[PDB]
């Protein structure tokens, strides 16, 4: 029956927001799990502004070394109107509480900018479970694949790359805030169960699945992999002389892929095209 | 369109979170109102996100809680400028007299109300059938109005297509057989419609069902069009991706081989050469 | 009274003040219990924003109310 995501345990809640676990370590939190819906809200919003901006909250709790994301919703923009719809969160009937934002960058990458990390670090200092997510709308629209931004950022006076696409004119900003944040790895969780077995209208299109037109949808986004492999293997040659097992697995990520569409297309020429020669 | 229903794939998701949500948190699961919204054209529903409206369900009859509803209209308002109430959701099976008394309720709010049904413990192939809306049968006397359900549509935009894909099966079960069971399920729905369709040929053919002669004539077409690009240029293009994906899985399976060597040699200088 | 300011995240403050106490006390208060700026804070109750020139006169609730609080950059 797995599921478990869900059923809101006050107790523990309390119990882990009252420990503080992560002031002790800075590199507490690593994990985030967005959920389904969370993601079809955040998608739908960031694809409802066009290269226009939108922000909104996103509501969850907080396991271990894991942030679990339940919901979302957005806002109406920095007037009193944010102030005023952020009452929503504790006006409803929702035992989930609040854990971070979401804001979209249309076609400036994923990447964290100083406002942004300035944000992040006030909401870190005074509510201190807090993750930023940096989703990208254009990318996932015209690559077919959704590209997450958990994007936690460091304490002040503390001291201790993946879509690198921003041509020229932000790359400037990337580099300059650039230490001052790392990013969290997604991964996703379904309820399973209901959500599961409705599932199946996906399998209702059945006609983009035959019809992919891949390797050619992403292809900037593979030669960006590789321009990124190239130098995450010098490093590891540079070190050499564990980066190379990172190294690795980039590339058979990256193969993978590659070879998934080349299956893909070879499927498709054996269903359509070796008919009626 | 016959009656120009379009329900969205995000109003399906969020039905199934409130009621595991609530399930979660009751223990059992329990029935859930709620409320579409969406843009009306005159004929149109396109049914869009909707919203909690907990309202009350208390012993065998519902209260009129609207005026939390009330409350949260002038808050969507906020972020969907153009969106307005089109009608309610719950969760079970046949429609019940329970049903009728909050439709009831819900036409003060609004003249044209919907009622979607959708119903989690279906254990059938098709999916739940969305809204049994009505247009209100009237008889003299009681008014005794029944649903007279009508087609829905799963029209989806761009952002909920590539959602809904992300969330649906792809990328220890490998990805392999991740990625190749989506494909399976593809060509498995388009073997059964194409063998539908030759069936309704062959019983064409025989004499079972009358011969139209529009039909045949598409099979025809379709037939005809089988062989998709076919030219010389298709194959060279075909054949150069081919190529491509080959020295991309060559850069790469030497990288593997690179990063097991290195660990190898890294076993080997611990075992025999101690300095 | 004695109320109470929750934040987004749920953490709750308990802070005591009399009924003539003005909002820029509240916020006082707020930044001797964690350390909030009265500038970077803003005060919500039952869903609208309190002005900052009015001594909780209709906020008039002798049993603690639950208060919100809104992180915000300075100035916007
Ligand atoms: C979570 C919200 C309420 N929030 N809390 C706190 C904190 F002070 F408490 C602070 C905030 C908050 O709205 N921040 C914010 C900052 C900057 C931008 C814009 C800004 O730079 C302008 C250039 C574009 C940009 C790219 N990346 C961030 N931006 C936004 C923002 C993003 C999308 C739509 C509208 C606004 C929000
Ligand atoms: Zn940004």
């Amino acid at each position: 029956s797995i599921d478990e995501i869900y059923k809101y345990d006050k107790k523990q809640q309390q119990e882990i927001l009252a420990a503080k676990p992560w002031t002790k370590d800075h590199h507490y939190f690593k994990y985030c799990k967005i959920s389904a819906l969370a993601l079809l809200k955040m998608v739908m919003h960031a694809r409802s502004g066009g290269n226009l901006e939108v922000m909104g909250l996103m509501l969850g709790k907080v396991d271990g070394e894991t942030m679990i994301i339940m919901d979302s919703f957005a806002l109406p923009v920095a007037y009193e109107y944010m102030a005023a719809y952020i009452e929503n969160a504790k006006q409803v009937g929702r035992l989930e509480n609040a854990i971070g934002w979401y804001h979209s960058h249309p076609g400036y990458g994923c990447w964290l900018s100083g406002i942004d990390v300035s944000t992040q670090m006030l909401n870190q200092q005074f509510q201190e479970p807090f993750v930023a997510v940096v989703i990208d709308p254009t990318r996932t629209i015209s690559a077919g694949k959704v590209n997450l931004g958990a994007f936690r950022t460091y304490p002040k006076g503390y001291k201790p790359s993946e879509y690198q696409t921003i041509p020229l004119n932000k790359i400037e900003d990337f580099g300059v805030h650039c230490k001052q944040y790392y990013a969290l790895e997604v991964s996703y969780f379904k309820s399973s169960l209901d959500r599961k077995l409705l599932e199946l209208l996906w399998n209702k299109y059945w006609v983009n699945t035959l019809s992919s037109s891949s390797l050619l949808t992403n292809a900037d986004y593979t030669t960006g992999q590789v321009f990124d492999l190239s130098e995450k293997l010098e490093q590891s040659e540079a070190q050499l002389g564990d980066k190379l097992a990172k190294a690795t697995r980039d590339s058979c990520k990256t193969t993978i892929e590659a070879i998934h569409g080349l299956m893909s297309q070879v499927i498709k020429d054996k269903l359509f095209n070796q008919i009626n020669i | 369109g016959s009656v120009s229903v379009a329900l969205h794939p995000l109003v399906i998701l969020n039905i199934s979170d409130h009621w595991i949500r609530m399930r979660s948190q009751e223990g059992r699961p329990v029935q859930v109102i709620g409320a579409l919204i969406g843009k009306q054209e005159g004929r149109n529903i396109e049914v869009m996100n909707s919203f909690e409206l907990l309202s009350h369900t208390v012993e065998e009859k519902i209260i009129i809680d609207k005026e939390y509803y009330y409350t949260k209209e002038e808050q969507f308002k906020q972020v969907f400028k153009e969106l307005e109430f089109l009608g309610w959701y719950t969760t079970g099976g046949p429609p019940d007299p329970s049903d009728i008394h909050v439709h009831k309720q819900v036409c003060e709010i609004i003249e044209s109300p919907l009622f979607l049904k959708l119903n989690p413990m279906t254990k059938h192939t098709d999916l739940p059938v969305s809204v049994f809306e009505s247009v209100i049968d009237i008889i003299n006397g009681e008014a005794t109005m029944l649903f007279a359900e009508l087609t829905y549509t799963l029209a989806t935009e761009e952002a909920e297509r590539i959602g809904v894909d992300h969330v649906a099966r792809m990328t220890e079960n490998s990805t392999v057989a991740e990625h190749l069971i989506a494909q399976h399920s593809a060509i498995k729905m388009l073997h059964s419609r194409v063998k539908l369709i030759l069936e309704y040929v062959k019983a064409s053919e025989a004499g079972e069902v009358p011969f139209n002669h529009e039909i045949l004539r598409e099979a025809y077409a379709l037939c005809h069009c089988l062989p998709v690009l076919s030219t010389d240029k298709f194959k060279t293009d075909f054949y150069d991706q081919c190529n491509d994906v080959g020295l991309m899985a060559y850069l790469g399976t030497i990288t593997k081989t690179c990063n097991t060597m290195n660990q190898f040699v890294n076993k080997f200088n611990v075992l025999y050469d101690r300095q | 009274m004695l109320i109470k300011v929750k934040t987004l995240t749920g953490k709750e403050i308990e802070i005591d003040i009399e009924p003539t106490d003005k909002v820029e006390r509240i916020k006082e208060r707020v930044e001797e219990k964690e350390g909030i700026p009265p500038q970077q804070q803003r005060l919500i109750y039952s869903g609208k924003q309190m002005n900052d020139e009015k001594t909780a006169a209709d906020y008039k609730i002798l049993g603690g109310s639950v208060l919100h609080l809104v992180l915000a950059l300075r100035g916007g």
